[PDB]
């Protein structure tokens, strides 16, 4: 399944890949899971995110 | 005005 994200609230280095904690627009802000950019067709909000950092 | 991002659930992980 493609699920609809909102946002991304953190992010972390597994295995050499970057994976994000997001926040789900279909689902709720509790029910949000690690999904790394490669999954990720959201550019928009991991750019947004990296802003926020800085 | 409706902001949506896509993003697929990685169900395993190819390594």
């Amino acid at each position: 399944g493609e699920f609809v994200v909102e946002k991304v609230l953190d992010r972390r280095v597994v295995n050499g890949k970057v994976e994000y904690f997001l926040k789900w627009k279909g689902f709720t802000d509790a029910d949000n899971t690690w999904e790394p950019e490669e999954n990720l067709d959201c550019p928009e909000l991991i750019e947004a995110f990296l802003n926020s950092q800085k | 005005a409706r902001t949506k991002q896509t993003a697929r659930k990685s169900t395993g992980g190819k390594a």
